[PDB]
């Protein structure tokens, strides 16, 4: 059927942060999991423009 | 008067292309909906009664 | 192999200087990559389908 | 006997486009949709900025 | 040979006539020995009050138990000993009590109806005894999953009109209500003007006025007046109602936005598209094979058990969708696939499948019209909705201007970007979020 | 072997998808611009002249 | 008849020879790239042809492993070559093009 | 004002086919060729072969695809059904006028250019038992396929679905025999509805010369008794109880006809007390609920079960039994009105005339007379056949029902269920 | 019952008893299929405390010693509150059940009422069933005897 | 049942590396698959070793 489903790819990202289940309960004290992710990439990203002249 | 079946009784199944599968010869059932508690299925491991092919404007 | 061969031959023109027989040879083996991959190949391989009776 | 079944009332909650039982939420549609969709729009705009 | 197109003019023109009172009495003559009369009446259940429901329901219920000149079980025995068929169905918006009769028995036929529409003997004995038998219809049809659903479609749907209440009432009612209740229901409602007298078969018009007049005679004549109220508008919703149930082992789910009411032209153009994605069921010869996207898809990777669209119309709105059953692990697929079908059908119609849909439509326009009874049915309806009796030809005419522009526009019009109305019972763990199935009502690439 | 695409419904496909397909670029280009301040282009809108010359 | 299709049979039965599937005890359908059309022809091939099909591709796939061959005797003669495939494969085929060709009215 | 009706008009071929049709100017087509190829005609050695066969309908034949059959149908909104019986087998096909010329097509593939591939019938065994599934859903079709069973030993005891063990087992060379065997000229009918008459018999003759199957409407049923009793828990009791009755066509099957309608077959008013009804009120008297029961009436080619059946609570099962079966053995003793027999009598033809209104059910009636009778008997013929029914004629119907074997099958909760020996 | 209905003579005597009788001894040995899943503890407990009682019940000691059985009877098993007798007692009745099949061979058992248990009648018959024959004695035989 | 198969990391590496099917088939050249892999890690490490000094 579908396609966001079953590629390989796709399943992946979908299981993950588009149809996995979460509580509907849960409150801001779960966002600083993402900002986490954030601020990794944000380190990685600006950390990598300042080693090109560092 | 032939048509053994809708002579009404015997049975006579149905096989279709477009509409769905039928059963329907003649025994009560009728004047039972009446004298009630006569359940039924909702769609159990089934298919749908009346079907399709009649409508309108 | 021709393809082989004719990267081998491209490798070998690739690291001689642009004079003499070397300009033109190499010129060829260009031609004969892009004509052997984009035009020998395919037909080759409906030859052989012709062949079998496939 | 599924039939005692009630929706509850919602006008609590209900833009006052949507009140009235008496009339179409037809006309009120375009503009509740305008409404919601101008707020991500002008978002996106914020976010392309 | 006689062509298609002629064959629509043979069909004859349905005779209609007004009785001094308001009782439009109609007819459809043919050459049949059998035939169908019978009352449509304007009375429904978005004509009833929150407490008055279940009335006409009840009122039915009461009908054929006895009238004041033919009492106890005589109206039976009579229609019985006849060889005639008396029957009564009741929707949100329609009565209809109709005899099924040989046709030289016209006569009597129409008596006993005038008998049963005019003097019904609403005995205490009876609406008693009545309200047993109501409840207990309640119980079994609890049991039917599908008749659930689409109570409750329309339970959500219509939250708030009156159009939102289902045609028995809740039990409450059905205990509660009482002859004055009843009585005041008959007089509020059973009154000429709202009224039609139907039949087709073996009849020369002339008759059925010359029994119209015989034993209808007596109703708005010196009546009507004030309190007389008219039908109010109902608005339509777009929720959602999810009773969930992993003791049901298939979960039923029925799908719907607004459409527009009974007289509406785009209706034609809905159905074209209806018919474009059709229904299914398991029994189905040919899966595969299905020309329908959804019904084939559905049949190759078993994506339910049975599927089926639809096009509720009501006075001045109605539900437009479709239904289906599956297995608790299907339900997201299956919305994924009706959904992404009714797009396409916004976006993208081709030609060539708007003419298999209006080739649908004729073969179940005329094949429906086929029998007495349905005909009969069709003219009070019709009388009673249309205000006049749409002749087969028209229809034909009608259906022929639809093309794919037509489809993909008044498809978008009503199904593009709307907020449905959603209703799911069974094991619906996984039907859809609301704003996941909303969000499916439109894609992004158009 | 792309006949299998070369029929009736297939025109009917395509005319459908066109005043779609169209408004893509419209929003493709002016994005590109937009994004890239495009002094060849941008110049000719009456506002958005910021940059005097 | 003559000179030019015995000529053209033996160019064949050449290449046939030369392509080598047969000193692995291969038949031509043997070797035949599996897509759609093919998977469903061999989906309705009968038990015995199906059965005989995957020993024939084990053998092979048995000595294209340990690198050998099939002794003289028993490679795959030519024209003694069954094309068993074929005929689901055409009809197969015959069948994907009638709905291609109902796709484009 | 309608125009003056057409006349039906009916060919034998010297082949033996028989050819019917009708010109209402309708604007759709109705074209059925029946067949004597019922369920009868299978035996222990292939049951259920036309079953998976009634199912086949959209296989692939030679000249038209599976996919084409479909596409090609669906494309002028027509419809393709098979409806089998113990009997005949009827394939009808249904569109407008315009058209039938392609449904006639594919109709005649169908039925006379099977191909049975392997492959596609393998794919289709599984409907066997969902087909199964859906119908016997509803207990009476148990039933009353018990009923049979236990009723013949023979022909008419073969069940309309195929045998659970038999799923998955039924040939293509079984199809393929079933056809050659049962769908040649001579137990073939070809009826036309919104066709002329010159085109079914250039169509039949052109396309339905078939022959080099077997030649009667028969193995001839041996009745036998007996009864079948499945233990359930269903908290309503199905029973019916049986005795053999006429064949079909002949006069004594029309004082049976005429008995059902004393006796009582279903409802006439929504929800109603059956005041008319010999049974029900026999058996209320007696019985305090929930309960139906009605004459039952089969009739076949060469023989015929009469009797009633009965829903009741599992404990009132044998009250309402006994109370059914004494009714009919108080018309046996002769207490039949005369007014009553006159009642019978109308809603018998009434219902007759009734169900042919439409052309489905118009159809299926001219399809079967010829397959019965070889014949086409206008309604008015039927009504004076029904006449003829002398009260006489009832009561010893009655009269026969009540001293002849019997046959029970039940199904519920038994243990209240009476035996047949102890009725 | 799966595993034990793999043998045709389980069906055929379940069903030449279910035949034979229309009361007690023609229920079966094995679960009917439609009350599978259905029977209850309850049904289980009423079960017990109806039929597993002192008077229906024996107990017997290979190995033991009298008195302890004796006292452990005494002790453990005197319970009493159930039925009383040895039957409904089962009325014959005849008739004939048939399972089309397609297994090849024809499983068949023809029977009629014979004789009590106990009885000097059901020693005639069991007599019987040695003249006209019942198993083999010797590894693959003509069944000369028989 | 076992610990390889269902615990979520070793399921992983299990059916990637230990049952994963592959032909009984193949040849030499199909071993610059995990060549190519080892080069990668072996300029990676080096590659690691010669950054803290360059
Ligand atoms: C814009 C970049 C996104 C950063 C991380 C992506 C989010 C995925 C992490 C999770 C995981 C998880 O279990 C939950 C549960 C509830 C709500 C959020 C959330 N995540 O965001
Ligand atoms: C010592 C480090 C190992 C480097 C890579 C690990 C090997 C995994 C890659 C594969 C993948 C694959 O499909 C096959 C197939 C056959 C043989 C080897 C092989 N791999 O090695």
């Amino acid at each position: 059927t579908n396609i966001r489903k079953s590629h390989p790819l796709m399943k992946i990202v979908n299981n993950a942060f588009i149809d996995l289940p979460a509580p509907s309960n849960i409150s801001s004290w779960w966002n600083f999991g993402s900002l986490l992710g954030i601020c990794l990439i944000l380190q990685i990203l600006t950390g990598l423009f300042l080693a090109m002249h560092y | 008067m032939l048509s053994v079946a809708a002579r009404s009784g015997p049975f006579a199944p149905v096989l279709s292309a477009t509409s769905r599968g039928v059963a329907g010869a003649l025994r009560p059932l009728v004047q039972a909906a009446v004298p009630a508690t006569s359940e039924s299925p909702v769609l159990d491991l089934k298919r749908s009664v009346l079907c399709r092919e009649s409508l309108r404007g | 192999w021709a393809l082989v061969a004719d990267l081998l031959t491209l490798t070998w023109i690739g690291g001689q200087p642009v004079e003499h027989p070397y300009i033109t040879i190499g010129q060829l083996a260009s031609v004969l990559y892009f004509l052997l991959i984009l035009v020998l190949m395919p037909t080759a391989g409906t030859i052989e389908n012709k062949l079998l009776k496939w | 006997s599924h039939t005692d079944i009630k929706v509850p009332d919602f006008s609590d909650y209900r833009r006052p486009e949507v009140l009235d039982s008496t009339k179409s939420s037809k006309e009120s549609s375009e503009a509740r949709k305008g409404f919601s969709y101008l707020v991500t729009a002008t978002t996106t705009v914020g976010v392309a900025y | 040979t006689a062509t298609y197109a002629q064959a629509l003019q043979s069909v004859p023109e349905t005779q209609v006539s007004q009785l001094d009172n308001g009782l439009r009495v109609a007819s459809e003559q043919s050459s049949q020995p059998t035939c169908t009369v019978g009352v449509w009446i304007d009375a429904g259940s978005r004509y009833e009050s929150e407490k008055n429901n279940g009335a006409g329901y009840f009122v039915e219920h009461l009908a054929f138990k006895g009238t004041k000149n033919r009492p106890g079980n005589a109206l039976e025995k009579e229609v019985e000993s006849m060889g005639a068929h008396l029957n009564a169905y009741s929707t949100r918006e329609h009565t209809a009590y109709y005899i099924k009769a040989l046709s030289k028995d016209l006569p009597k036929a129409v008596e006993l109806l005038a008998d049963i529409v005019q003097n019904c003997s609403l005995e205490d004995s009876q609406i008693e005894k009545e309200r047993d038998v109501i409840l207990q219809e309640l119980q079994e049809n609890d049991t039917s999953m599908r008749d659930v659903v689409f109570n409750y479609l329309h339970a959500t749907a219509f939250q708030g009109t009156p159009l939102a209440q289902s045609v028995e009432g809740p039990s409450e009612n059905v205990r509660k209500l009482s002859r004055a209740d009843l009585t005041e229901y008959l007089s509020r409602h059973y009154k000429a003007p709202r009224m039609v007298l139907a039949a087709a078969g073996g009849l020369e018009h002339r008759q059925l006025l010359d029994l119209a007049q015989k034993h209808f005679s007596g109703l708005s004549g010196t009546y009507d007046e004030d309190a007389v109220p008219t039908l109010s508008p109902c608005r339509f919703t777009g929720s959602q109602i999810c009773h969930r149930e992993d003791g049901l082992p298939l979960a039923h789910v029925a799908i719907a936005v607004e459409g527009p009411g009974w007289a509406h032209p785009d209706n034609v153009a809905l159905q074209v598209a209806n018919a474009i994605i059709g229904h299914y069921d398991c029994t189905y010869g040919g899966g595969a094979h299905l020309s329908s996207p959804l019904a084939s898809i559905a049949a190759t990777n078993k994506l339910c058990q049975s599927f089926q669209t639809f096009n509720i119309c009501y006075a001045d709105t109605g539900l437009l969708g479709a239904h289906f059953v599956c297995d608790h692990m299907s339900i997201d697929d299956m919305m994924f696939v009706l959904q992404g079908q009714w797009m396409r059908l916004c976006t993208s119609a081709t030609e060539s499948e708007v003419l298999r849909g209006k080739n649908l439509l004729r073969n179940a326009l005329v094949s429906h019209l086929d029998g007495t009874t349905p005909v009969c049915e069709d003219i009070g309806r019709s009388l009673l909705t249309y205000g006049r009796r749409i002749p087969l030809a028209e229809w034909e005419s009608r259906i022929a201007e639809v093309d794919a522009r037509v489809v993909r526009e008044v498809c978008s019009k009503y199904f593009y970007d709307q907020c449905p109305a959603v209703a799911g019972f069974g094991p619906i763990e996984q039907l859809p979020d609301y704003n996941r199935i909303r969000s499916g009502m439109f894609w992004l690439r158009f | 072997m792309l006949t299998r695409f070369l029929g009736p419904r297939y025109r009917q496909l395509a005319r459908n998808w066109v005043p779609t397909a169209q408004l893509w670029g419209a929003v493709g280009a002016v994005g590109l611009v937009w994004a890239t301040d495009w002094r060849l282009i941008l110049d000719w809108v009456p506002y958005i002249n910021g940059k005097f010359k | 008849v003559s000179a030019s299709s015995r000529w053209l049979e033996g160019i064949r039965k050449w290449y046939y020879n030369a392509a080598g599937f047969n000193k692995l005890g291969l038949m031509r359908d043997d070797t035949i790239h599996e897509n759609d059309d093919v998977k469903e022809a061999i989906r309705r091939l009968p038990e015995n042809l199906y059965d005989d099909r995957v020993f024939r591709i084990k053998r092979a796939l048995d000595l294209s492993m340990r690198q050998q061959i099939l002794p003289k005797e028993q490679w795959t003669k030519y024209e003694e070559d069954k094309s068993y495939l074929e005929p689901y494969l055409k009809e197969v085929i015959r069948e994907r093009k009638e709905r291609e060709e109902w796709a484009k009215k | 004002v309608p125009p003056h009706p057409q006349d039906l008009e009916f060919t034998r071929l010297p082949n033996g086919l028989v050819i019917a049709s009708l010109e209402n100017y309708a604007p759709a087509s109705r074209i059925g060729l029946f067949i004597k190829a019922g369920s009868r005609y299978e035996n222990s050695n292939n049951l259920g072969t036309s079953h998976l066969l009634r199912l086949a309908s959209s296989l692939t034949t030679k000249g038209a695809s599976s996919f084409k059959i479909t596409r090609g149908i669906e494309a002028v909104g027509g419809k393709l059904s098979v409806t089998s019986t113990r009997e005949n087998m009827a394939y009808t096909v249904e569109c407008l006028r315009d058209d039938v010329d392609i449904l006639m097509e594919f109709l005649l593939n169908v039925t006379t250019a099977p191909e049975f591939r392997r492959w596609e019938v393998a794919a289709l065994q599984p409907q066997l038992r969902i087909d199964k599934a859906v119908a016997l859903q509803n207990p009476q079709a148990h039933v009353i396929e018990n009923l049979h069973a236990a009723a013949y030993r023979n022909a008419l005891a073969n069940s309309l679905y195929c045998p659970d063990y038999r799923i998955g087992k039924v040939t293509p060379v079984e199809l393929h025999d079933y056809v050659q065997n049962h769908f040649t000229s001579a137990r073939m009918a070809l009826i036309g509805l919104g066709v002329s008459h010159p085109v079914l018999k250039q169509v039949a003759e052109q396309f339905l010369n078939i022959r080099g199957g077997l030649g009667l409407s028969g193995a001839k049923a041996k009745y036998h008794g007996g009864e079948i009793r499945e233990q359930n828990g269903d908290s309503l009791v199905h029973a019916a109880l049986v005795a053999e009755s006429a064949a079909i066509g002949s006069a004594e099957a029309n004082a049976f006809s005429v008995l059902q309608h004393v006796l009582g077959a279903g409802p006439h008013v929504k929800r109603g007390s059956n005041a008319t009804s010999s049974l029900y009120q026999a058996v209320a008297k007696g019985v305090h609920q929930p309960f139906d029961v009605s004459a039952f009436n089969a009739s076949y080619s060469d023989s015929g079960l009469f009797g009633f059946y009965t829903i009741s609570q599992a404990a009132s099962a044998g009250d309402v039994i006994k109370a059914a079966y004494n009714q009919v053995k108080t018309i046996a003793q002769g207490n039949l009105s005369n007014p009553d027999v006159q009642a019978a009598k109308n809603k018998l033809k009434a219902g007759y005339l009734m169900s042919v209104e439409s052309s489905e059910g118009f159809l299926d009636e001219v399809g079967s007379q010829a397959l019965a009778a070889g014949s086409y008997t206008p309604p008015s013929t039927v009504l004076q056949q029904i006449d003829a029914v002398a009260d006489a004629d009832v009561i010893n119907a009655a009269k026969k029902f009540v001293s002849g074997r019997k046959s029970m099958a039940a199904s519920g909760n038994l243990g209240h269920t009476p035996f047949i020996d102890e009725l």
